């Protein structure tokens, strides 16, 4: 419950922070230069947590990752490419992981904290990034140890 | 290298069969392997196929029979072939799961070469079957050729057909050839050559001209037809697609042979083939060439009279000076005179022919240039050209009786009928623009709403810190005006909207909450929890709640309390048996929602008869309904005028006739109800009140979508234009009598989909067809709010991802266009549709698996808030749903609707990132297809080219290539097969007693109205001639006439459908 | 840690999920009080749930994952591997009936679907009473193969995400579990509750309630209390 209370508060801050800077850019586009807005915005940069600030920061980079046809991620000294697209008979590109199209950074942070993509905290949509491709266990158990063993050897041939 | 010999095939679908998806991909592989294929298309009797195969002198016959009655059909064909010198012709068949193994062994034992099961297709492959089929027929037919002309000259048409196969292959003796030309010279018979640009209408005009010859001379003339089509030298074979357009050649005095160019627009042995016909004592020989260029004219030296056929589209008027054929043609036919610029096209051609002949002392209007419309039944233009050809053939030594046809004057057709005016030609493109324009507004208004909120948000935060700046408010108030009136109210009603769907009821009161066993409150309609007013407005404009524009999540607020969307397709045997099946399905349901399936015979407007062609098909793929008395029996016990009873009849070609039967039935039920509640017949005034009331409140749906018949189902029996004419008559009848509960047309795409079209093509074509009807009625003078609420839709739900959002896309595209483009009211913007699970997605192998697929398909249908749902049985591939089989199908809906937890929410799709993205994609994909059809001249213009049919058959092949391939996994079919390889399943066939019953009921009905029969039918034809309302007469016609009588009567005055490959 | 038997015994999805997570946390507290480190046994902890027809089952898995991840990180301060709750889902056997056994494949399909949608780690599918025939196990095994390979929506690995219903249900079920945590806590923990037979009692109470509404005709079961076989 405490975690969710934080999601609410940090979202409000992230929302307000965006709203201010948004209004700041619109004033300068009309001529008026009021840095009084920026003071309230910079005030909320500190109000936001360290973790929360990085979440929104990685969001545009996160979008570009799940956008393409592949997912490039370098572990150790090599890399691990994963396909994102499965194409239908009609020719439609069905993305493995579909990202939200929110403009409000309040909604972005809220979603990133409550339901991040599969393979990211709090792992709501799964504990792994993408599903494994291709696992059917072989169950057996009857009679004495000899009969159960043979079935094991037979199924697992 | 292809086959060793010139291998020829005759391909067709069985009698009253529309299933061409199978046979069309077979004639494609046949053609690619190097076989000349004389394709006859769908709906072909045995007497048709055999006659064709005998005149073409082919080695093989390929027939698809999916309607059943295939045992009797093929037996008839085998018998008829042997009886008339065609025993050496091999017959091949296929009907998927319909033709069970036992019947295959029986038919193959009878004489049939091979009948391929779906399991054969898997093992052998698509190409494997055709390879096997072709290698069997790889024989030399020149051995059966006559050695002397004795047989041919005597009048033997089979010997003639074989002599031609000898002459074409050059295996005929030189002394015989010269002897043939010698007698051909002394024969002195006229040879009419018909040439012209590709697809101009040479075949269609030829057929019409022959029909004129038959009507005028009382079928006294012996006409020989030699049609030539271009041959792809790459494959080796060709697609001889001229015979398929011929409807008037079905007569003993008519003979036709299809030749491939095998190179030039003329066969290398054309003079030999012509001479062979001349010696066979034919009264007239007609020759059709292929698609000739501007400077092509090779038909001229071989014929005695030449006819150049062209369309009004020839570019500039200077082009006519380049056309060599305009210099030799004795007659010039400007066909397709219904097209734009036909009038000016005639003046240019007429003046050009006048110049070429140097007849300056004559009038341009006197030149043998005719404006024809072969697509039009009894076209006066074609008749004018015929009268001209008669006068020319008469002077060239051809005895003919004084004609019985209207010897009219003029050179130009007066066909002033138009379905969609050329001004509105690009209607689909405009609609695409309308939708895209709407979305552009959603984007802009959202940006404004977002900015407006951001400003006032910052304004409140500044005043909370001290520093007050009214400079922000100025920019905010600036965007209050920037926002539209409608958009501003949308956001304004949002907090009030939230409070509505928040509570436990919807205040007239509706419950919002359904509580689980755990005690969780599942809201019927779940609203978003966005803070950004940019997202709120965006969502309110793109996907408002169910029951609000653009009705993306449904056209109604909440789903019906008692009346579930369930509507089970049914029909088997006679009207008595089906009436039981209705009561079986509608048992335990307070709301009776019936869906009627008719047998192949009724679907094609024919009466049941003793001939094995027809008899074996009676009541075997649906209920056999032939008379009004049958229709009455079919719905006995069901109050059709009851508010909680709706009947959905699936009928296309004879739909106006069947509808008239249904209407009369619904009327008579209330007349009987009155006669019972009052113990007396109602007075003339009382009946009039009753009859009128019935028409207003009668609830149900008739399919009748003819645009999809040409494109998809192939149940169009009359000419396409005539069917559309009568369809409009039905809608006009509806408006006049305030029939505001019955749906005049179920604009469908299911059939288009099952033929092979992917979900995008299905949805696009169907909406396109729907909009075509709209444009058609608008040009016809009906208020958009008068016919749009009567428009029903029908879709298919398969496994493809797009099917999940097919319904919602259809709703939005309709709502937006109906509001912005056509400016219609709320009722019109609401697209209601029926979804039936994909039958093609179910297979014969491992039939238990089909219930899994039918479940998933039924799920996304209910999720996406469909209006009506049909669920397919597990034995889908093999038979019409059995008693046990229909319950499993009916249970799928009951389990999802009642037991399934997620289903307790009525908008579970909404919010989903995948759903919204897919919705946007599919929508745009449809809009792009709209544009593709628009640049082909609209839906009608596209059908003229066979665009839809082409695109469907292409996609059907692509799917099928992958199903057998393995790239597209099908569990139990191409992967995860059974180690066993699988018993005897119960089948839904019709009883022998039921067939004899229908025959006896028919002859009893006919005897009852024997006096008023001919008189009523005469009135019906006069209704078409005088151009009145056809359906209005049908309301009286179905009381004294049978289905077959009416259909055949209309044939004399409304014509027959011209197949389109 | 299993909860299959708890649900099968009659417990509704909330009770099942709550008790199971509670049992899991009990093992955690048990191992911690032996002076052990949290990152040494938490990644070894496997879970085992049931998927029935109830709406809550659609979001059972995702709720289990979030409650675990948040607690393992904030409360116990464990690493990433520990915050990841892996679980097996087996379709509800209770939900399948002896009457009209062909209907069970429909229910087993729907249950298998929401399991895969909600990205489960392991799935068992129940057959359509009698002995586990090699034919009956193939129909069960085909349900997974058809969804995984043929089903179109399944090509997307997070189709649940975004849905208004799913997010609301996720929040509700989560809180419902938390409240049950508190109920068990004020009974002396899981062990303290078992001492009173709280869980057993509550399961028994809910099993009766289900079995009641079933007979009541209030909870429709196709082929059982409605749409019954007209032959027998
Ligand atoms: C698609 C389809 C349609 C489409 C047809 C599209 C078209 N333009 O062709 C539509 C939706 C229009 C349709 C309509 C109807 N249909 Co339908 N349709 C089907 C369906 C789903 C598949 C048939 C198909 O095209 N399969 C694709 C082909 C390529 O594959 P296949 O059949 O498995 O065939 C293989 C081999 O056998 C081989 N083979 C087959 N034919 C041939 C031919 C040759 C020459 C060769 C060499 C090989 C060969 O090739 C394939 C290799 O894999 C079947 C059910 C099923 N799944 O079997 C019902 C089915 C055939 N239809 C049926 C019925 C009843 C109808 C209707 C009459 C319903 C009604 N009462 O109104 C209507 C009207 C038809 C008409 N207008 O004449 C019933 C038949 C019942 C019976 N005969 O006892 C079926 C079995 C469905 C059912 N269970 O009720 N239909
Ligand atoms: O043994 P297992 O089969 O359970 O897995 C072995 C290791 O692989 C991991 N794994 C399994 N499925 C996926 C997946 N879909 N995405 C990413 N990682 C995955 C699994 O966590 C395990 O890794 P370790 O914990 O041993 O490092
Ligand atoms: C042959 C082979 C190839 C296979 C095939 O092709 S099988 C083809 C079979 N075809 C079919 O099954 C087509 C069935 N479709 C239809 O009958 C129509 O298209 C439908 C519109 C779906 C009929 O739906 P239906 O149940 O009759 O509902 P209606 O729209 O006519 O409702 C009548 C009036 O009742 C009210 N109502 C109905 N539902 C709701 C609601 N949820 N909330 C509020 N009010 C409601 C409402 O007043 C409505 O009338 P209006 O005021 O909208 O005019
Ligand atoms: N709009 C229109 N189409 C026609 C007319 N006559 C024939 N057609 C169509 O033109 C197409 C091709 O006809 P076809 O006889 O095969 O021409 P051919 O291949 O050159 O002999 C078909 O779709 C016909 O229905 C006409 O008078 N008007
Ligand atoms: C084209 C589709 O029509 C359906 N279909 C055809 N005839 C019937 C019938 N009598 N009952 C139910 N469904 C039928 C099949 O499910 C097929 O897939
Ligand atoms: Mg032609
Ligand atoms: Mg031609």
């Amino acid at each position: 419950r405490a975690y969710h209370r934080r999601v609410v508060a940090q979202s409000k801050l992230a929302r307000e922070r965006q709203q201010l800077r948004a209004a700041h850019d619109m004033l300068q586009g009309a001529g008026h230069e009021s840095a009084a807005l920026e003071t309230l915005a910079s005030e909320r940069d500190v109000s936001l947590g360290a973790v929360e600030r990085k979440l929104l920061a990685m969001w545009p980079q996160m979008q570009q990752a799940y956008s393409g046809d592949e997912y490039v991620v370098k572990i150790r000294d090599k890399e691990i490419r994963t396909g994102l697209i499965s194409t239908t008979l009609s020719g439609t590109k069905i993305r493995k992981v579909v990202l939200p199209r929110f403009e409000d950074e309040g909604e972005i942070l809220k979603w990133l904290m409550r339901e991040n993509v599969p393979g990211s905290f709090p792992y709501t949509a799964g504990v792994f990034a993408f599903k494994r491709e291709g696992p059917t266990r072989m169950f057996a158990g009857e009679g004495d140890a000899f009969r159960t063993n043979r079935r094991f050897k037979l199924v697992s041939e | 290298r292809g086959p060793a010999n010139k291998v020829r095939f005759v391909t067709a679908a069985s009698l009253f069969d529309g299933h061409d998806a199978s046979i069309n991909i077979m004639r494609r592989i046949l053609q690619s392997q190097g076989c000349e294929v004389i394709h006859l298309g769908h709906n072909r009797s045995v007497q048709e196929v055999v006659t064709a195969a005998l005149q073409e002198d082919v080695q093989g016959i390929a027939i698809s029979s999916y309607q059943g009655g295939h045992v009797e059909y093929f037996k008839y064909m085998i018998d008829l072939l042997r009886e008339h010198g065609g025993e050496h012709i091999q017959v091949f068949g296929g009907g998927g799961g319909v033709i069970v193994p036992d019947e295959i062994r029986e038919l193959q034992a009878y004489g049939v070469a091979r009948i391929y099961s779906p399991e054969d297709g898997q093992r052998m492959g698509l190409a494997g079957m055709i390879t096997d089929m072709a290698q069997r027929c790889d024989i030399d037919l020149t051995r059966y050729a006559p050695t002397t002309l004795d047989t041919v000259v005597a009048g033997d048409r089979r010997a003639l057909a074989q002599l031609i196969t000898a002459l074409e292959n050059g295996k005929a003796d030189p002394e015989l050839v010269s002897a043939l030309h010698a007698q051909a010279k002394a024969a002195a018979v006229p040879v009419l050559g018909i040439t012209g640009t590709g697809g101009a209408g040479k075949s269609s005009l030829t057929d019409e001209l022959i029909r004129r010859f038959r009507l005028d001379q009382d079928d006294a003339l012996s006409i020989a037809v030699i049609s030539i089509d271009p041959s792809r030298r790459k494959s080796g074979g060709a697609l001889l697609g001229d015979r398929i357009r011929m409807n008037a050649i079905n007569h003993p005095n008519i003979f036709m042979r299809s030749l491939a160019t095998r190179e030039s627009e003329i066969s290398q042995a054309l003079p030999d083939v012509i001479a062979a016909c001349k010696a066979a004592r034919f009264d007239l020989v007609i020759v059709e060439t292929s698609g000739i260029g501007q400077g092509d004219a090779a038909i001229v030296p071989h014929v005695d009279l030449s006819l150049y056929v062209m369309t009004p589209e020839f570019g500039a008027a200077s082009q006519l000076e380049k056309i060599d054929m305009l210099d030799f043609a004795d007659f010039v036919a400007i066909n397709k005179f219904d097209r734009k610029g036909a009038q000016d096209a005639w003046r240019d051609v007429a003046k050009q022919v006048q110049r070429n002949r140097e007849q300056w002392h004559s009038r341009a209007e006197d030149m043998p240039v005719y404006g024809t419309q072969a697509s039009r039944f009894n076209d006066d233009g074609v008749t004018m050209l015929y009268q001209g050809l008669v006068g020319a053939l008469g002077a060239r030594g051809m005895s003919l009786k004084p004609g019985t046809l209207p010897n009219l004057e003029g050179r130009i057709s007066t066909g002033q009928n138009v379905i969609v005016p050329p001004a509105r030609s690009r209607y689909l493109a405009e609609l695409a623009d309308t939708v895209r324009a709407y979305h552009r507004r959603v984007v802009a208004q959202s940006k404004l709403a977002r900015e407006r909120q951001q400003l006032r948000a910052a304004h409140d935060m500044l005043q909370g810190a001290g520093h007050e700046s009214a400079a922000l408010e100025t920019l905010a108030s600036e965007r209050d005006v920037s926002l539209g009136a409608v958009e501003r109210k949308l956001l304004a009603m949002w907090p009030q909207m939230q409070q509505a769907y928040s509570g436990d009821e919807y205040v007239i009161r509706t419950g919002l909450i359904s509580t689980t066993l755990s005690g969780t409150k599942i809201r019927k309609v779940v609203l978003p929890r966005f803070e950004d007013e940019g997202e709120i407005l965006k969502w309110l404009m793109r996907e408002n709640v169910p029951g609000s524009f653009p009705y993306t999540a449904g056209v109604f607020a909440f789903k019906r309390e008692g009346e579930d969307p369930t509507r089970m397709f049914a029909g088997e045997g006679d009207a008595f048996r089906t009436n039981r099946r209705f009561k079986l399905v509608s048992e335990g349901m307070e709301a009776k929602r019936l869906s009627t399936a008719f047998d192949s015979v009724t679907l094609y407007g024919e009466d049941p008869h003793e001939r094995p062609d027809i008899y074996g098909k009676v009541g075997n793929s649906g209920v056999s309904i032939a008379t009004l008395e049958d229709m009455k029996v079919l719905y006995d016990g069901f109050d059709l005028t009851n508010p909680s009873t709706s009947v959905s009849m699936t009928i296309n070609g004879p739909a106006p006739t069947i509808l008239a039967m249904f209407m009369n039935t619904a009327i008579d039920q209330q007349i009987d109800r009155f006669r019972a509640d009052n113990g007396r017949d109602p007075t003339a005034d009382e009946e009039a009140k009753i009859r009128a009331w019935v028409l207003q409140n009668v609830r149900g749906t008739v399919q009748a979508d003819i645009l999809k018949e040409d494109q998809g189902q192939n149940t169009c029996i009359f000419s396409t234009e005539f069917s559309l004419k009568v369809m409009g008559d039905i809608q006009e009848y509806f408006v006049h009598h305030q029939v505001r509960n019955f749906y005049s047309v179920s604009i469908s795409g299911y059939h288009i989909a099952e033929a092979g079209a992917n979900p995008i093509s299905q949805l696009a074509f169907t909406l396109a067809n729907g909009f075509t009807y709209v444009e058609a009625y608008l040009a016809r003078g009906m208020h958009i709010d008068d016919f749009a609420p009567n428009l029903s839709f029908f879709f298919s739900n398969g496994m493809d991802p797009e099917y999940s959002v097919l319904g919602r896309v259809a709703r939005r595209i309709w709502a937006v266009t109906m509001r912005d483009k056509y400016g219609a009211n709320d009722r019109s913007q609401k697209l209601k549709y029926h979804i039936q699970t994909s039958g093609r997605s179910l297979h014969a192998q491992e039939i238990d698996f089909n219930d899994i697929r039918t479940t998933l398909q039924a799920l996304i249908a209910i999720y996406d808030n469909c209006n009506s749902l049909h669920t397919n049985a597990y034995d889908e591939a093999i038979t019409t749903p059995t008693a046990e089989s229909v319950r499993r199908a009916l249970a799928i809906q009951l389990i999802i609707n009642r037991e399934w937890g997620v289903a307790k929410c009525e908008n579970p799709n909404q919010g989903s990132f995948l759903i919204e993205e897919l919705t946007d994609l599919v929508e745009e994909a449809v809009l792009q297809e709209f544009e593709r059809i628009a640049e082909r001249g609209g839906v009608l213009g596209a059908m003229e080219t066979g665009y839809q049919r082409g695109k469907i058959q292409e996609e059907s092949l692509y799917y099928e290539q992958l199903k057998h391939d393995g790239t597209l996994p099908i569990i139990g079919v191409n992967t995860f097969r059974n180690p066993n390889g699988d018993q005897t399943l119960e089948l839904a066939r019709s009883s022998e007693d039921e067939k004899q019953s229908q025959l006896h009921r028919l002859t009893e009905f006919h005897g009852a109205h024997q006096a008023d029969a001919e008189a009523m039918l005469a009135r019906l034809r006069q209704a078409v001639i005088d151009n009145r309302n056809v359906f209005a007469v049908l309301m009286d016609a179905v009381r004294v006439c049978s289905l077959g009588q009416i259909t055949h009567a209309l044939f004399e005055v409304g014509g027959q459908y011209r197949r389109n490959m």
